[PDB]
């Protein structure tokens, strides 16, 4: 059930990754769930590049690039978090709607 | 290379059941540090999923660049969000909890019924020349080693300036 | 197959018999007046004959030894 | 500039080494010295003729 | 019971252990399951030991700088400890740890503490050779 | 028939050699703690742990057994949710690293062409466990006491990587056995520590702080608050932390000697130990014990070097440690690679 | 905070701790609980401690008008350290009688 | 006509244990006594020579005495130096916050009685056992730097005098009483500002 | 890259090791210590209370620069493995790669980021 049971867990993570995103209240939790979604897509990707495409790996390289960009985004978002917590002394996300 | 035998599905189900509880801990627990530690658990148990399938690099790297740098960075970040212990009791927040737990389940149902109609074990037979080469004599750190630089030249040349720009932006933003 | 026991037995017993009670004598004879690398001599051996060095380490037994019948 | 750094990066390391290796080969005669410190409890210290114990 | 080989019969003995005690406690552990119950004394300090094992002897308390005569008239520690002992008890196992107007607890005093076993199972204490030995102190006594 | 699986019930795995490695590493922990408590506190001092038999050969396991009971306390704030979870990650991060470490001619536990890479990846998981443990409680002297170490550890893996890569590019491999293969050519001329001493310096200086040396600068000065995030950890908890520390020390020594020195090579090349006699008869156990011999001594040398250095320098404060790890080791640990590129260009 | 006179066999805790664990070591310090000699220096039968429990109101309600300072804590512990001495000097209570060191803070028994 | 008699031994103390289940705890307590660690504490007129116990005059570290500066870890603490009324309300916290195999002792004749502080002064505490239950009392002000090692050797036997059933005499109960107050609170006095 | 079965057995064994040790400790342990047990140590003051002890302002920059400079290594490894296998083009490509981040580190050094 290798090729079949893992994909059955991709969605069962991806979905959760979205839900925690929407119902998130603090910035760090939203970023965590974002990273979780990216890892879900990564996992949905890799298995495809193990059943087939073994002559020239086309998924593992793409997985590497996805992880690199995930790290970059997780750096930039937290950097923005620093400045927002500097401006206002609380990072409650859903209590800032002064741009509407 | 290959796997032991019928011990495979045992570890498969074990890791799946661990990862489900991990994700539920990520999304349910209110204390953010517990959430981050459960996220680390999720990521190590998915690195083990990567390692089970005979893809070695994209497993150990994923374990080094995420279960390391990113998690300790997020731990440092949670030292800046004060005020925890919000409400509880069966969708603590507003009815938005129910609306999400509805639409997400619709999304699930859709994809989770789309998937078990494609004969993956039949989509593997139609490609019996892709994974039939192995270049003649190669191991799986040289496969990536070369096929990253022989045809994936442009994105590899590109990612570096993205990293540099992200560094510069992060330092200029985080610093007051 | 017949006369194989004396060779593999004598050397394996010497491997764990004579060194254990004599490492404690070579270390008790000099402990504070040694040279720069002298402590390197018997310390390494502290592993090699270890099959018996632990058998004469403080493990040395003081059972009541039921006497001759 | 950097030429001053390209000249002083060896100087900092050479000072570090001239101190570290010097102290190392000096304490060499200490790690394998030939002093014998206090022996076991069966080797109490000598007592001259002016002290006070049990009256 | 290797101690039992020289305690129930003799009722008079001295322990000659190495001067560390890290090998003798196992012996004392075994003698709680017959009727022997511990009484450690550290004999140094008391006068004629008779009145310390049979008679009501006034033990002068550590004085507080003042208060002329004040002695609480302390009791002995044999018959009362028997009264607390159950009728199911073989002997009073006692340890004269410091066997090595006061009265020097000399070997005559140990002979006179070797009669209460006969007429408390007392064992003298004195450090000795690396091997834990025991020896009847009565023959050493005099 | 063959209803479910004939030969695949449980008879495909044996757990003998793993337990042998466990026994060996525990015995070596005893040996190294004996080394410390008998050399560090005996340079100009009295003998070490005497009175535990002839010498302290039983003292180590005696301390282990004492720590075994010690009534684990489990303080109130924070609980089994993260307390027992803390040191488990710490101990596993260094225990699993024993996989790819070789010991002699054909004694590796797994070829694992991604070996040293796996070691580097598993070396950067401990800080997670350290932060978890130090935060498993609530009070200070453990929160910041663990935060300091978890932070400063992060400031050093980059030199570790840029010194391991400066050897992987020399041996053209990532499995330890092939590394020592590319090093058994000239006996000791071909040893990488002479070919790349600039990398060995960085690796050695980084190894100190990487295995928490020193975590406290002075026998009286604490581990920068009152203790190194192991205050409430009383029994087997502090025992496991003592272990993981000594095991980080051991793995670092073994890796530096298996990388920069001949792994199980003699001072004369390893293949040359057979040709000059024209025949061999029973070289099996000889070469096995001699691989345990000629290898463990090289790492013993570094154990002794670290023991000596322990009493020669005041370990810096975490106001200078970051400066040294970032603005000093990083430039040279990059430049050595920039050099070895053109050096290996041929 | 929880600044109590925690002397031997006299621990007048200025904070609510009468669970197995107070869960904060103080429980906001609103009850002023007390535990009696955890070292088991004296074995307790309920009736013997009932007089102490009754006179606890005599010490907390009859003669208390000063704020929450350890001054009052010594004011309590003083008579607490002698109520037990009286209860023993008339033979109603006795010592540990266990496998501990069996120390004698008030010295060995007497003959009256 | 005895005053303050001792309670009766309630149990008959009649049992027998197997050697294969007794020698385990026997050697366990042997290790527990032969691997003890000090806990750092020292104040006043009966302390300083403790430092000399780490050098070439006296070396108690020869027996594995690892000096730990933390309550929750170590098990052996020396109440060296004469203790006063204060520094005690935080001292006993140490004894309360370490594992149960403590078996604490005393050190300094001014800590068993308060010798040279016993004429009239509202600071010094009369002995230590009126604060913490310890086992051995050590004389001397300053305490004889060798007598402490001899008393350690003495106490080294009490642990060896323990059996498998003895590992139940450290379990506790709760005489937790339900009594409230009616008085006025006092704000913190130790305000940390300059 | 043939049989990681030893790896899996070592994983399960070394993961059972800590829980085994904890359980073995728990079996032969004392059911005791009902004392205060709500305060940690090296604080004989019986203190309690406090928060906002972060100083994340300094160490956060270190964490960020490390997280960014780490990705270099997992890209260098496939290159460090494939030097002789391929020609010398990968040499120039990886030189450009590493030099980009060398410039980045120079920038992070000049403008104050790596501080006390």
């Amino acid at each position: 059930m290798m090729f079949e049971h893992v994909l059955f867990l991709s969605v069962y993570l991806f979905s959760i990754g979205i839900y925690g995103l929407i119902t998130s209240r603090n910035m760090v939790r939203a970023l965590i769930c974002l990273e979780l979604i990216l890892n879900s897509i990564n996992l949905n990707l890799v298995t495809f590049s193990d059943l087939f495409d073994s002559r020239q790996l086309k998924g593992d390289i793409f997985a590497i690039f996805v992880i690199a960009l995930a790290a970059a985004e997780a750096a930039i978002g937290l950097s923005i978090l620093s400045s927002i917590h500097r401006n206002r002394k609380s990072t409650r996300i859903n209590q800032s709607n002064l741009l509407n | 290379m290959d796997l032991p035998g019928p011990i495979h599905e045992i570890l498969m189900l074990f890791g799946e059941f661990i990862l489900l509880l991990g994700g539920l801990g990520v999304v349910l627990l209110t204390n953010p540090i517990y959430s981050a530690f459960s996220l680390g658990l999720v990521l190590v148990c998915i690195s083990l999923f990567y390692f089970l399938l005979n893809s070695y690099f994209v497993a150990v790297a994923q374990l080094l660049i995420y279960v390391g740098a990113i998690n300790v960075l997020i731990i440092f970040a949670v030292m800046f969000v004060n005020g925890s212990e919000w409400s509880k009791d069966k969708n603590y927040w507003t009815i938005g909890d129910g609306f999400t737990s509805l639409v997400c389940i619709t999304f699930v149902f859709s994809l989770m019924t789309t998937i078990p109609d494609t004969s993956w074990y039949g989509i593997l037979w139609t490609t019996r020349s892709n994974q039939i080469v192995e270049q003649g004599l190669i191991n799986n750190v040289q496969q990536i080693g070369i096929h990253l630089a022989t045809d994936f030249y442009l994105p590899f040349e590109l990612i570096s300036i993205i990293l540099l720009v992200s560094l510069i932006g992060a330092i200029t933003m985080a610093r007051q | 197959i017949l006369g194989i026991l004396p060779p593999v037995a004598a050397i394996a017993f010497f491997y764990l018999f004579v060194a254990p009670p004599i490492i404690m004598n070579w270390m008790r004879l000099r402990w504070f007046k040694r040279k720069f690398i002298e402590t390197y001599l018997q310390f390494m051996f502290t592993y090699l004959f270890f099959p018996g060095l632990m058998l004469w380490a403080p493990f040395v037994n003081f059972r009541k030894f039921p006497r001759d019948k | 500039p950097m030429v001053t750094g390209f000249m002083s990066y060896g100087q900092q390391t050479i000072r570090a080494t001239r101190y570290i290796g010097q102290s190392f080969i000096t304490t060499l005669s200490h790690t394998n010295r030939l002093p014998i410190t206090i022996h076991y409890p069966y080797e109490k210290s000598i007592t001259p003729e002016r002290f006070r114990g049990r009256i | 019971g290797r101690w039992l080989d020289d305690v129930e019969k003799h009722k008079a003995l001295a322990i000659y252990p190495p001067h560390e005690g890290g090998y003798e406690g196992r012996y004392l552990n075994r003698l709680r399951y017959q009727g022997y119950y511990f009484l450690d004394l550290s004999a140094r300090g008391l006068g004629d030991p008779e009145s310390t094992l049979t008679k009501i002897h006034p033990v002068c308390p550590p004085s507080l700088g003042r208060q002329p005569v004040a002695r609480w008239y302390f009791p002995p520690e044999v018959d009362y400890r028997l009264s607390l002992l159950h009728p199911d008890a073989k002997g009073l196992i006692v340890w004269v740890y410091e066997a090595k107007r006061l009265q020097v607890l000399s070997k005559a005093e140990l002979q006179f503490l070797a009669m209460l076993p006969d007429l408390v199972r007392v064992i003298a204490e004195c450090g000795n050779w690396r091997k834990f030995i025991w020896k009847p102190l009565k023959q050493i006594s005099g | 028939s063959k209803l479910e699986l004939l030969k695949e019930v449980y008879g495909l795995i044996s757990i003998l050699p793993i337990l042998t490695l466990l026994l060996g590493i525990t015995i070596e922990v005893l040996v190294i703690v004996w080394l410390e408590r008998e050399i560090s506190a005996s340079i100009q001092q009295r003998i070490g742990p005497e009175y535990a038999g002839p010498l302290g050969l039983l003292q180590a396991i005696a301390d282990g057994t004492k720590l075994l009971f010690k009534e684990d306390i489990l303080p109130s704030r924070g609980d089994i949710s993260l307390f027992s979870i803390g040191p488990s990650i710490a101990v596993i991060s260094v225990l699993l690293s024993f996989l790819v470490i070789p010991l002699g001619y054909h004694f590796v536990l797994a070829d694992l062409s991604i070996g040293v890479f796996l070691w580097i990846a598993i070396s950067s998981i401990a800080p997670i466990g350290l932060l978890m443990a130090g935060y498993s409680s609530n009070n200070k002297y453990s929160f910041l006491g663990g935060l300091r170490a978890a932070a400063q550890s992060i400031s050093y893996e980059i030199p570790l990587t840029f010194c391991v890569l400066a050897i992987s590019l020399l041996s053209n491999s990532l499995s330890t056995v092939d590394i020592v293969e590319a090093q058994s050519k000239y006996g000791f001329f071909g040893w990488n520590i002479w070919r790349q001493p600039i990398g060995f310096l960085v690796f050695l200086i980084s190894s100190l702080a990487e295995c928490e040396r020193l975590p406290f600068d002075l026998p009286e000065a604490e581990e920068e608050l009152v203790a190194g995030y192991q205050t409430e950890y009383s029994g087997i908890k502090y025992g496991l932390f003592y272990l993981v520390s000594y095991l980080n020390l051991l793995v670092s020594s073994l890796f530096v000697t298996v990388l920069y020195l001949g792994g199980w090579n003699f001072s004369i090349p390893y293949i040359s130990f057979f040709d000059f006699f024209q025949m061999n008869k029973a070289v099996g156990i000889l070469e096995m014990t001699m691989g345990i011999f000629i290898t463990l001594t090289k790492a013993y040398l570094f154990l002794f070097i670290s023991i000596t250095i322990r009493w020669t320098l005041p370990r810096m404060r975490m106001d200078q440690l970051l400066n040294l790890g970032w603005k000093f080791l990083l430039p040279i640990s990059l430049g050595n690679l920039l050099l070895t590129t053109s050096f290996q260009l041929v | 905070q929880w600044l109590s006179c925690t002397t031997r066999h006299v621990r007048i805790y200025a904070a609510y701790i009468d669970p197995e664990t107070n869960a904060f070591d103080q429980t906001q310090t609103d009850k002023l609980t007390l535990m009696l000699d955890p070292t088991e220096e004296f074995v307790w039968t309920d009736e013997t401690c009932q007089m102490v429990y009754n006179e606890f109101q005599d010490l907390v309600d009859h003669y208390e008008g000063a704020p929450l300072s350890e001054y009052t804590l010594r004011l309590i512990g003083s008579d607490l350290e002698h109520y037990i001495r009286k209860l023993l000097y008339d033979g109603e209570i006795k010592y540990n009688m266990r496998s501990r060191v069996l120390n004698f803070s008030m010295g060995k028994p007497r003959v009256k | 006509t005895v005053m303050n008699l001792i309670e009766f031994p309630l149990l008959d103390q009649t049992s027998s244990n197997s050697v294969i289940s007794t020698t385990l705890n026997d050697l366990s307590n042997w290790s527990r006594l032969s691997s003890l660690w000090p806990l750092l504490y020292g104040t006043s007129c009966c302390f300083i020579e403790f430092a000399s116990l780490i050098g070439s005059r006296f070396d108690f570290d020869r027996y594995g005495l690892v000096p730990r500066s933390s309550p929750r870890q170590a098990d052996l603490i020396l109440t060296a130096g004469t203790v006063t009324m204060k520094m005690a309300p935080s001292l006993v916290r140490l004894y309360e916050q370490m594992p149960e195999p403590k078996y604490v002792i005393a050190m300094g004749a001014c800590t068993i009685t308060g010798g040279m502080f016993s004429t009239d002064s509202y600071s010094t505490v009369r002995g230590v056992d009126k604060l913490i239950p310890v086992d051995v009392y050590l004389p001397g002000c300053p305490p004889k730097p060798e007598a402490v090692i001899d008393a350690l050797t003495k106490l080294r036997k009490k642990i060896s005098r323990e059996i498998v059933e003895d590992r139940t005499l450290s379990q506790n109960k709760k005489r937790c009483f339900t009594t409230s107050h009616k008085l006025y609170v006092r704000r913190s006095t130790h305000t940390g500002t300059y | 890259l043939h049989e990681y079965d030893i790896f899996w057995t070592f994983l399960i064994i070394a993961s059972l090791i800590p829980i085994l040790a904890f359980s073995i400790s728990g079996l032969l342990a004392p059911v005791s210590e009902g004392p205060e047990k709500l305060s940690s140590y090296e604080s004989g003051i019986e203190p309690m209370g406090g928060a906002w002890v972060q100083f994340r302002i300094r160490y956060y920059m270190f964490a960020l620069v490390f997280v960014v400079f780490d990705v270099e290594t997992v890209f260098l490894y496939p290159w460090a493995m494939s030097f002789d296998v391929l020609g010398v083009s990968v040499f120039i490509e990886a030189l450009i790669f590493v030099l980009i981040l060398v410039v980045g580190l120079v920038y992070a050094w000049r403008k104050g980021a790596l501080e006390w």
